[PDB]
Formats: structure tokens, C-alpha cells, sequence
């Protein structure tokens, strides 16, 4: 798409970002202070491992990559197409024979005639 | 090759001093538009200075992505620059290379919301999730716009189609008078474009506002936030250097060894000009807005925009 | 230990206040400290939103007994180096609530106070002197 | 105005109704009441006219006659307006008392402050979970209780002078 | 569902509290709240201190309402033992009380203008108020927590230097009002994200006993200057106010009346301060002077109940103060906030919106803490 | 869509910045009767025992076998109740507000100190 050998400069230059963004650190880790581990989050500083006072955190989240509505027109379509097709799939064995067996017969129906 | 790599070492010095200036000017404008003295003119070149100089904490409930992504974003902010237009055109411009631009201004938003989704606590949980949302939808507003236009200027011939090389041969503003009028609603898609990615103004929700003012980036403290910092202000003069080279190239011709340079000064001004209406009249101006209406906002009148704005112009050839 | 390159926080101080049990007298001064008027930017504080990023804290109010290991806990996630500022006459000895079942007073039996500004509640130029004095012993501390 | 006094005397008898007036021209009618008959007044306030909102939940202790006291307030569509003040009294031999959070809805929130301050064990409301007192702290230790179980003696810390550790 | 506090040591916030919350993603399926981080034990401290002491312990309670815990703390001990005020000094105490809601108001319009982005409205309502901080200065002390009201009457007279420099900044205000009237109107902003959110009906406006601008914004007309008669606010012109008046109609009460109602407020104040300065005669203003004879009479007075009430910059609010003879101080002293049913209604009209709607909701009403978690 | 900020700031930014520099000028001038640093004398005081009744903030402590009395300034309120109680007149207000300091217990912060006190006697 791109060049003969265009895909081998990609390599080059981003090696070389690489080389000076690590030697960055590597510069700055020798002046100025180390580093250390504490744990807490800084996140909401009352609590980090405790029990009961009120109701608290590890209420974890699962995969929710969705916070918005486009028009909110569209979620009721997807919806009602992921509905159908998710309990078509039934799991019973006529399922499977009546399956291949009508497309066996709509490739030969197709074949006769053109 | 090797001089490929002077340039890509020359112009990214430059391009690190100058994003940075161009930031203190702009909170010095700030400052003066309600009452204020003000910061001198080069403080990011302290607070940069001050963040490198601190002790980094690392959390207990850590990856091995959170000491690594705020590596991977600075380099492929530096591997964009060899494709970005400067005024002269760019180093290693072949007939594909719209799509690497795009992939790889699409790329380090992916890099720092999983660098900030992985650590501990769920404030960075809820503020990634509102980071993705806001990405997927302002790119397709960009796409369209810049399609058409590339499409636009291979109709009357040139030799690298789709290359932003071709973008200095001929511009929009010779078509005739119905392209006067996508020029204006093109004017609009872009500006808002340009105030959505560095976000700043209506759109400034994933940065300063977690619930408060907890942000994003409430968990980088040391040597990585001053990198974060840094990245930041070069992508935006990445971006609004492709906003003033679709818009409007004027150059002058001026042959010989030093034509590049003053190319290159006016480049710059006229990237000064388009960021001092954009990020300082707009994020003085306008607060907040939400989360759930800034994605009905893209969708609805910016995007609509750009649609009438690529058929109007497709009514003209 | 504080080695060599730490002169530039005292030209770029950023803050970030800790309530424990105020009247909400000095958080207006906090506040009012950075407006146009009595203005700080200039010297470059910027108020911060996370205790990871400041290095100059800020602590009012009488340390009330349920706020005691939230101060305790906030000063280890605060980076290196770093000042203590106690401001008002209550984290130096309550003023009225020093006779309480709930209020242990001083601040600095907890954690290690540098600069005390009394006043109840202080002028916004008291704050900024107390800042200035603070940052030159930090300073004097370098070198 | 005045004359929800007589009209509170008329209907009820052996209750204390009496009239205050004091140095500005403000006029305040206090009434002390049995239990039984607290409920049905509650009952009564709220038919009388439609809904009066109250303003405090007050508590205290008396000795072990301890009370309870609401400030109830009406009639303010005029100028001149009328507020009533009720209490009544309980033993520390039965500390119970009926609650009033069917009418007033409000009443469980001081009911809840009520509970933990000073003993006072109301009726069945819907939550007995206390508010602004600590959950590491012990059980019987009422801080507002003047005699009985005053918190410790030796709980009360001082931050002393610096003159007298010289 | 995912369990996230709210923090007591936030950015944004002034004063620690939890705020717990169930949020389904992005809604809000149920908001509990607990209190107790500013809790001092005032009652405590005020059980064993003797009469005088407990006027200064009771306006170093909150920093914003600094005037009213000493007013009422006032009128409740000369209601249970009976001590006449002369004219001047109920004069000086509303003319001082209504033009400290000026200052109340104005920082409560520059927070909730600060939680939606908007450094400008900020910075430049917050230069507004410093001409009624230069004439609180020099009238009394310090800028908050100023001191001037005793047992007796009030503590200094405003002379005929001050009637000059407080005849000024009416006129300097009179040129600022028509600005921040003519912005919050039309906005793209303010109207686009505090306009219905957290609506409020007058059902559960008055059975929970909501009280201030929360309440009269939906539409309940009650105020304590007026539905009693107190002081001298009857013979100088008195009346509640209402968003019909200044944005067209409306009675939808959500956040936008309340705006409403505290741009009203102002206007009512300009006025009423206006007229009241004039008004004034020559006399005493320290009952019985020289405040010797008063620290000997502390055994005397006493043997009462005694009860007061007055209008907050945040609603009404009421003191109750026993005593008994033979005695140093008081027996029983309780203070009742006007933020604590505010505090109690909001959350169930928190009734699933959103969750950037928390922030500008809870600081649509003044959650001054200091007075709630006493 | 409606921007009317937009001829305020315009025109804001033509105009003096309006603010008042510290570290070079004098600070925001004191009015006359304000509050400062409580100063205090010796050489006038009977004793009478009068301050230590009416002070809400404990700075204060009697102590006998000379009639005088200590006082730690750090934890005044500036409410001026010690000042129009004393017959004496021995408590005077200041107009000094610039306090900070490094330590608690200074010099400038007590008055009356033990070896004083053992000089008196
Ligand atoms: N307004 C008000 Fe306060 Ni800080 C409350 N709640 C005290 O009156
Ligand atoms: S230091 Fe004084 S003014 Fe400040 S909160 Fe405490 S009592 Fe109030
Ligand atoms: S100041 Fe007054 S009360 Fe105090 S010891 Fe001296 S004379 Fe006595
Ligand atoms: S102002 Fe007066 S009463 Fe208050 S601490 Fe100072 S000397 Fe004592």
C-alpha cells in the first residue's frame, strides 16, 4: 500500500522515540530522589483496608464499556437484534441435520436453473 | 536514512521548546482577562524542572504497564512528529501515510487510558471509562472532513494521492464560489474538532473533574506526571499544526538552503494565531458541560456539520 | 538526601489543604488567598486536587477525634521534600475546645509541624508571609 | 392566635395549658402532657390543620424524670402567627415513650440523636441505628447525662499551658 | 452495583462529611448520609462554662453564619431572665445582620459557579465582596467572626464616619446587580446544567420540614422576619420573596429558582438597609455600661425557660437555653441548624439523575457543615 | 450559542490589573480599633482575679504568693473581654497582625517567665 520498504522506516523512527524517551528516565532517576511503596490509592483517604463503621468499598466492576446514548434511537434496535440470534442457537440435534440438510437443497436449486 | 535522523532529532528540540512557551503565554493571557498579574512568562520550564526533581510512588496494586505507559506515549508522540507537516513537506511522506497519521493520533489516548485504568482503587476505573467514551466519539468528525478535502485536491493532479505532501500543491480556495460556502462549514468542523482533543472548554471532562476536581491523572506523582505533562503540550501542537496545514497553506516559494527556516517561522505563527482564539477565548469564556451531553453534541451537531459540509463540496466537482 | 535539584520548588509551590474539623473561618482565607485582590499565582501556587502531586500542606481546624488517622494517613502519600504549615489558633492548642472528650490539640503531636501562624482567623498577607518564611528555611536547608 | 388555647382547653382536659408573653409583645403557649394523651394531641395537631411544620427535637434529663419537647408551629398565612410547645415526661425505671413518625416524618431523625445522647428508648420506630457519635466508642456512656454515667472523669484531655510544665 | 465513598478530605469541599452512594454505572439508586467529622462536643464545653463564655463559644460554631448563633443565643437569655433593649441597639443589630447576608450570598455565587468549570465568575464575584469586607473591618474587628453583641446591647456605635463609608458601596452595588442579573439569565451554560435537576414538590417541602430558599423556592412563603414580629422590621417594610418576580413565572423549584431567590434576597437587602439608616435616634446603647456590675449579677438572673428564633442566610433557626438559680451558667443549651432537614430533604430528591449531578447538587444549598455535625 | 461574557472580558483586558503586591509594598492598611496582639504590664496589677472569669480561651492562670498572673498569646481569639474588665488598664490592643514563627512556645508568644517570676518574689 505504503512503499516497497515503507514498512522498515515505521521500525527506525519509532526505535529511536523510544531510545530517547527511556534515556529520560534514565537521566532522571539519578537526580532527584528513589522511589518507595506504600499503598492506599489516595483515593477517598478515609478507609483503605477496614471493616465496618457504615457500608464501604469491594463492590468491584465488570466489563461496562458503555456511558453514553447516540440519539437514543439505536440501543433498542441492538437490542432486539441481539435477542433473537443470542437464543437461536438452541442446542438440539434436528437443529443441525435440518441445518445442512436445506442448504444442501438451496445450492442445488440455485444450480439447476442458472 | 541517516538524514532522516538529524531532522527527527533537530525538530523535536524545537518543537519542545516552543510548545512550552506557547503555554505560558497563554496563562499569562488568562491571568490578564480577569484582573491579575500572573505567572511569568517561563513557568512550565520550573514546573517541569520541579516534578522531575520529586520521589515516585508506585502503589502496592500495580502492573507492569503502570511504570510503562507514560513511555509509550511520549514515543509515539515523537515517532509522529517525522509525519506531521512543519511548513515544508514532511521527511517520509509516501502515497499512503493519512492513515498512519490518523492510527497513531488515534493511538496514545489508548496508551494513557490504560496506563490509568491500570492501577488500584476505582476512581481510575470511572475515570477511563469516561476517557473511551469521548474518543469514539469524535472520530468519525474528522475522518469525513479530511477524506473529502484529500479526495477534493486529486481530482486536478498530483503524484502522492492521500499524502499530506499533496496537501501544498492546491487548496480548497480555488473551486469557484460554491466552495466558499465549505469553507466555512469545514471552518466549523475543524475548530471544534481542535477545541475537543486537547479538552479544553465545553469538553474538559476526563482531566480536572472526577466526580469533583479528582481528574484522570490522580495517581501519577513523580518523574511520570512531568512526562505526562510533556506529552500532552506536544500533541497539541501536533494537531493544530494539521488544522492550519488543511485550512490554509500560504507559503512562500524563496529557493535555497534557508527557505526551509522562514517556512518554518511562519508556520509557526500562524499555528500562534489559530490557538489564541481556540484554547484561550473558549476556555475563558465557557465552563463545563457533562458527560452524557457532550457525546449528544458530537453526534448531533458537528458530525450533521460535517456531512452537509462533504456533499456541498462533492456538488462542486 | 534532599540532594541537589529542589531550589526550583521554591519558585513553584503547589498546595493542597487537609480539613479536620474546622468552622470554615480559615478555609475562606485559604481561598480567598488567590483572588484577584490578594492575589498568589504570581508566585506560583496553584491549588491541587490530590494529595500525590502537592508538597506544601496546609492543615486546619482542632484535630477531632474521627478525623485522627485521616492525617495520619495523608502525610505518607505526600512525596519528598515537603513543610508542614499549620494555620489559625487551632492546631495550636484549640482555642475554645481545648476542655473536650473529642479534641486532641496540638497538631504537632501527630506529625512533624514547621511554621505556625497564629490570628483567629489570620489576614491573607499573614498566610503569605508564613509561606515565604517557611520556603526560606527550606531553602537555608539545601545548602 | 390566642385562641388556640382555649380551644386546646376545651377538649382536654387535665393538661396545664398556660399563656407567655415577654418584652417584645410575643406571645408562646406551653402545655405538659401524660403519654397517652401526647399520642392523641399528635393525632389532634395534625387534623386541626393542615400540615404545620416543627421545628426541634430537644432532650434532656431532669434527674430520673426524664423529658422530652417540641416546638410545633401553625397558623402562619398572617402576620401576627402562633406557636405552641409541648412536653412530656418519663421515668428511668420504664424508659419508653411512643414515637410520632407517622404524622411528623421527620421525628425519627431526632428520635435516632435522642437515642444516643441520653437513654430514652422510644417505641418500634423503623431504624434505631445512631448518627454523629462514634462506633468505637462504648456502649452505656450517655455523654449528656449529668450524674449517673458522666463519659469517665479521666477521658478529658487538656493540652495544657506551658507555664505550668515550667 | 459498585460502592464508592464520597471522601471527607476532597478538592471542591470545605468541610468533611460522607455522602454514601450506590451507583448503578452511572445512575443513583440509593444516597444514605452520615455525619459527625466536625463534631467538637459544643454542648459539652457549653455545660460547664458560665454565661459570658458561651457568647463567644457560640460564634466560633460556624465560620459563614457567624451572626446569627450570637444573636439568638441573645435574645434567648433576655427572654428567660427579662432585660429591656433600647432603639440604637436594635437598630445597629439590623442594620449589621442584613448587610452580613450581602457577604453570605455572594461566596455561595461564587462556589456554585466554581463546580462547573468557570474560574471567571469565581474570581470575579469574589472581587465583588470585598467592599462589604472593608466595611465590616472598619466598623467592627476582624473580617469573619466580629464580635458586638452582649447581654446588655451591642458593643460600639457606627458614628457619623461609617454612615459615609456604608453610603458608598450601595451606590458601587448599584451599578454591579444588573450585571450578574443580566448574565445568569441567558447563559449557555448555567441554564444547560443547573436548570431540572433535584426538583423539589411542595408535598415533601412540607412534610419535611424544608426551611430556607429551599423551601420558598418551591413555593412556601414563610420567613422569620416575618411570620414573626421581631424587632423593627415590621414598620420599615418587610415581604418574602419569590422566583415569579425575578425570572418571569416559573414555580418549578430545582436549582435555577433558588439562584432566583438569592438574587432577590440582595435586592430586598439594598433597600431595607437603605431605608433603615436614616431612621435612627440619639441615645444609649449598653443597658447598664461599664460590663463590671454585669460579671456580679451572674447569680442573680435565672429560674426560666427561654426559647429564640431568627432568620439564618440559610434559613431560621432557634436556640433553647435553661437555667437555674444559684448558679454560674446554664443547665441546658441546645442550637438547631438550618441545614439539617435541607440536608434530609435533598436526598430523596436525589431520586436517580445522574453522577456529576451530585456536586451541584449538594452545593446548591449552602452545605455548611460546621452547624450540622455540631 | 449565547456567549455574553464576551464584551466584559474585552474590555477587562484593556484595564490596570487592580491588585496589591506584598514583598514590595505595604500591606492593605489597618482601620483605627483593630484587633492585634494583646500587650501587657506588670507594674499595674492588683490582682484582682477578674480576667480569669470572663476569658472563653484559657490564656490564663493565677497564681499567688506574688499578685500577678502568666499568659500564653497563642491561643487568643481576639475578642477584647480581658481589655474592658481590667480597672487597672494594664492590657492594651496592638495593631500588629504579621505573627508567623517557627516554634510554639517563643519569646513573643508568653509573658511573666519562672525567672521572672522568681525575680518578683
Ligand atoms: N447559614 C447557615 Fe449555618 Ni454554617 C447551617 N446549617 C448556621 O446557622
Ligand atoms: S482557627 Fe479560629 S477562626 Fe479558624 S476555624 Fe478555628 S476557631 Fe475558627
Ligand atoms: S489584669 Fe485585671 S483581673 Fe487580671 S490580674 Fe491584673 S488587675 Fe487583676
Ligand atoms: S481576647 Fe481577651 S478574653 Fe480573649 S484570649 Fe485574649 S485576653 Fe483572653
Amino acid at each position: 500500500m505504503f512503499g516497497y520498504w515503507d514498512p522498515l522506516y515505521f521500525i527506525i523512527v519509532f526505535i529511536i522515540g523510544l531510545i530517547l524517551a527511556y534515556l529520560l528516565n534514565l537521566w532522571a532517576k539519578k537526580s532527584g530522589m528513589g522511589t518507595r511503596e506504600v499503598g492506599e490509592g489516595t483515593k477517598i483517604f478515609i478507609s483503605g483496608e477496614d471493616p465496618e463503621k457504615v457500608i464501604p468499598g469491594f463492590e468491584h466492576l465488570e466489563g461496562y464499556y458503555t456511558g453514553r446514548n447516540t440519539m437514543w434511537g439505536l440501543v433498542n434496535g441492538v437490542k432486539k437484534f441481539f435477542a433473537t440470534l443470542k437464543n437461536d442457537h438452541t442446542g438440539l440435534l434436528p437443529d443441525y441435520v435440518s441445518y445442512l440438510l436445506m442448504t444442501t437443497a438451496f445450492i442445488l436449486v440455485i444450480l439447476l436453473l442458472r | 536514512i541517516v538524514y532522516g535522523v538529524i531532522g527527527l532529532i533537530l525538530i523535536y528540540i524545537y518543537v519542545s521548546v516552543v510548545s512550552l512557551l506557547f503555554s505560558g503565554i497563554d496563562r499569562k493571557l488568562v491571568a490578564r482577562m480577569q484582573r491579575r498579574i500572573g505567572p511569568p512568562i517561563l513557568q512550565p520550564f520550573y514546573d517541569f524542572l520541579k516534578l522531575m526533581s520529586k520521589e515516585t510512588i508506585i502503589p502496592k496494586t500495580a502492573n507492569f504497564m503502570f511504570k510503562a505507559a507514560p513511555i509509550l506515549m511520549l514515543a509515539t508522540v515523537i515517532a509522529l512528529l517525522a509525519y506531521t507537516p512543519l511548513g515544508f513537506p514532511p521527511i517520509f511522506g509516501t502515497k499512503g501515510d493519512i492513515i498512519v497519521f490518523i492510527y497513531l493520533l488515534t493511538l496514545a489516548d489508548f496508551f494513557l487510558v490504560v496506563g490509568v485504568m491500570s492501577s488500584g482503587s476505582p476512581y481510575g476505573r470511572i475515570g477511563a471509562a469516561r476517557g473511551i467514551a469521548l474518543l469514539v466519539s469524535r472520530e468519525p468528525a474528522m475522518m469525513l472532513g479530511v477524506f473529502a478535502v484529500m479526495w477534493a485536491i486529486s481530482k486536478l493532479g498530483v503524484e502522492k494521492p492521500f499524502s499530506l505532501s499533496s496537501l501544498y500543491e492546491h487548496t480548497i480556495w480555488d473551486f469557484g464560489p460554491v466552495a466558499w460556502v465549505a469553507g466555512v462549514v469545514l471552518i466549523y468542523v475543524f475548530m471544534a474538532w481542535l477545541a475537543s482533543e486537547i479538552e479544553v472548554g465545553f469538553f474538559n471532562i476526563p482531566e480536572a473533574e472526577q466526580e469533583i476536581a479528582e481528574g484522570t491523572l490522580v495517581e501519577y506523582s513523580g518523574r511520570y506526571l512531568g512526562i505526562i505533562k510533556l506529552a500532552e503540550s506536544i500533541k497539541e501542537f501536533i494537531a493544530a499544526s494539521l488544522v492550519v496545514a488543511v485550512l490554509f497553506p500560504w507559503q512562500l516559494n524563496i529557493p535555497g538552503v534557508q527557505g526551509y527556516l522562514i517556512n518554518l517561522l511562519l508556520h509557526t505563527l500562524k499555528v500562534f494565531i489559530v490557538l489564541l482564539v481556540s484554547k484561550t477565548i473558549f476556555r475563558t469564556i465557557t465552563g463545563r458541560l457533562k458527560i452524557s451531553q457532550a457525546v449528544n453534541l458530537l453526534w448531533t451537531r458537528v458530525f450533521t456539520a460535517s456531512v452537509i459540509g462533504a456533499l456541498l463540496l462533492a456538488l462542486g466537482v | 538526601r534532599i540532594a541537589q535539584l529542589c531550589k526550583f520548588i521554591g519558585r513553584s509551590p503547589w498546595v493542597f489543604h487537609v480539613n479536620s474539623g474546622s468552622c470554615n473561618g480559615c478555609d475562606i482565607e485559604i481561598i480567598a488567598a488567590l483572588t484577584p485582590r490578594y492575589d498568589a499565582e504570581r508566585f506560583g501556587v496553584k491549588l491541587v486536587g490530590s494529595p500525590r502531586h502537592a508538597d506544601i500542606l496546609l492543615v486546619t481546624g482542632p484535630v477531632t477525634n474521627q478525623s485522627l488517622e485521616r492525617v495520619k494517613l495523608v502525610y505518607e502519600q505526600t512525596p519528598d521534600p515537603k513543610i508542614v504549615i499549620a494555620i489559625g489558633a487551632c492546631p495550636t492548642g484549640g482555642s475554645v475546645f481545648y476542655e473536650s472528650p473529642f479534641t486532641n490539640a496540638p497538631l504537632d503531636r501527630i506529625i512533624p509541624v514547621d511554621v505556625f501562624v497564629p490570628g483567629c482567623p489570620p489576614r491573607p498577607e499573614a498566610i503569605l508571609h508564613g509561606v515565604v518564611l517557611a520556603l526560606e528555611k527550606l531553602a537555608k536547608m539545601i545548602k | 392566635a390566642e385562641m388556640v388555647a382555649n380551644k386546646i382547653k376545651e377538649r382536654f382536659p387535665n393538661a396545664e395549658v398556660v399563656v407567655k408573653t415577654n418584652k417584645w409583645g410575643r406571645e408562646r403557649v406551653w402545655v405538659r402532657i401524660s403519654r397517652e394523651e401526647y399520642k392523641e394531641l399528635m393525632k389532634f395537631i395534625r387534623e386541626l390543620d393542615p400540615e404545620a411544620h416543627y421545628s426541634i427535637g430537644i432532650e434532656q434529663d431532669w434527674g430520673d424524670e426524664l423529658g422530652f419537647l417540641n416546638h410545633i408551629l401553625l397558623f402562619y398565612d398572617e402576620p401576627p402567627g402562633v406557636s405552641l410547645l409541648i412536653d412530656v415526661h418519663a421515668p428511668k425505671d420504664n424508659p419508653v415513650l411512643p414515637d410520632t413518625s407517622d404524622i411528623f416524618p421527620i421525628s425519627l431523625q431526632f428520635e435516632r440523636e435522642g437515642m444516643e445522647m441520653v437513654g430514652l428508648d422510644f417505641e418500634g420506630a423503623p431504624d434505631k441505628r445512631r448518627l454523629f457519635l462514634p462506633d468505637d466508642f462504648p456502649e452505656g456512656i450517655y455523654p449528656l447525662r449529668t450524674d449517673e454515667k458522666g463519659v469517665p472523669e479521666e477521658m478529658v484531655k487538656n493540652a495544657g499551658h506551658p507555664y505550668l510544665l515550667r | 452495583w459498585v460502592k464508592i465513598p464520597f471522601g471527607p478530605i476532597h478538592p471542591g469541599l470545605e468541610e468533611p462529611e460522607k455522602f454514601i452512594i450506590t451507583l448503578d454505572g452511572e445512575r443513583i439508586v440509593n444516597v444514605d448520609v452520615k455525619l459527625g467529622y466536625n463534631l467538637r462536643g459544643v454542648q459539652w464545653i457549653g455545660m460547664r462554662r458560665n454565661y459570658v463564655q458561651i457568647m463567644y463559644l457560640a460564634e466560633r460554631m460556624c465560620g459563614i453564619c457567624s451572626f446569627s448563633h450570637n444573636h439568638t443565643y441573645v435574645r434567648a437569655v433576655e427572654e428567660m431572665a427579662g432585660i429591656e433593649v433600647p432603639e440604637r441597639a436594635e437598630y445597629i443589630r439590623v442594620i449589621v445582620g442584613e448587610l452580613e447576608r450581602i457577604h453570605s450570598h455572594l461566596l455561595n455565587l461564587g462556589v456554585v459557579g466554581h463546580d462547573i468549570g468557570y474560574d471567571t465568575v469565581l474570581h470575579l464575584t469574589w472581587l465583588a465582596r470585598e467592599r462589604v469586607m472593608d466595611v465590616l473591618e472598619a466598623v467592627s474587628g476582624n473580617r469573619v467572626n466580629y464580635s458586638m453583641v452582649t447581654i446588655g446591647g451591642v458593643r460600639r456605635d457606627i458614628g457619623e464616619k461609617q454612615k459615609r463609608l456604608i453610603l458608598d458601596m450601595i451606590k458601587y452595588y448599584r451599578e454591579v446587580l444588573p450585571q450578574i442579573e443580566d448574565v445568569f439569565l441567558h447563559d449557555s451554560t448555567i441554564e444547560a446544567r443547573l436548570r431540572d435537576v433535584a426538583v423539589v414538590p411542595k408535598k415533601l417541602a412540607i412534610e419535611m420540614g424544608a426551611v430556607g430558599p429551599t423551601a420558598r423556592g418551591s413555593g412556601i412563603k414563610e420567613d422569620s422576619r416575618w411570620s414573626e414580629q421581631l424587632g423593627v422590621y415590621p414598620d420599615l417594610g418587610i415581604k418574602p420573596v419569590t422566583p415569579e418576580d425575578v425570572t418571569g413565572e416559573k414555580a418549578r423549584g430545582d436549582v435555577y429558582d433558588r439562584m432566583a431567590v438569592r438574587i432577590g434576597e440582595l435586592w430586598m437587602s439594598l433597600d431595607l438597609l437603605e431605608h433603615a439608616l436614616d431612621q435612627m435616634p440619639e441615645g444609649k446603647i449598653k443597658t447598664f455600661p461599664k460590663d463590671n456590675i454585669l460579671v456580679a449579677k451572674l447569680k442573680l438572673l435565672g429560674d426560666g425557660e427561654g426559647i429564640g428564633r431568627y432568620e439564618a442566610p440559610r434559613g431560621e433557626l432557634v436556640h433553647y437555653v435553661r437555667g437555674q438559680k444559684g448558679r454560674d451558667g446554664p443547665v441546658r443549651w441546645k442550637p438547631r441548624e438550618p441545614t439539617f432537614p435541607n440536608l434530609f430533604t435533598i436526598a430523596k430528591a436525589l431520586e436517580g439523575n445522574e453522577l456529576a449531578d451530585l456536586v451541584v447538587a449538594i452545593a446548591s444549598i449552602d452545605p455548611c457543615l460546621s452547624c450540622t455535625d455540631r | 450559542i449565547r456567549l455574553p461574557l464576551l464584551p466584559t472580558v474585552i474590555k477587562n483586558l484593556f484595564k490596570k490589573p487592580a491588585t496589591n503586591p506584598f514583598p514590595k509594598t505595604e500591606p492593605v492598611p489597618v482601620p483605627e480599633d483593630f484587633r492585634g496582639k494583646l500587650v501587657y504590664n506588670v507594674d499595674k496589677c492588683v490582682g484582682c482575679r477578674m480576667c480569669v472569669t470572663v476569658c472563653p480561651a484559657g490564656v490564663f492562670v493565677y497564681l499567688p504568693e506574688i499578685r500577678k498572673v502568666t499568659l500564653w498569646i497563642g491561643r487568643c481569639v481576639m475578642c477584647k473581654q480581658c481589655v474592658d474588665v481590667c480597672p487597672t488598664a494594664a492590657l492594651q490592643m496592638s495593631d500588629e497582625f504579621l505573627l508567623a514563627s517557627y516554634d510554639k512556645y517563643d519569646a513573643k508568644l508568653i509573658y511573666l517567665t519562672p525567672e521572672e517570676a522568681e525575680d518578683i518574689k
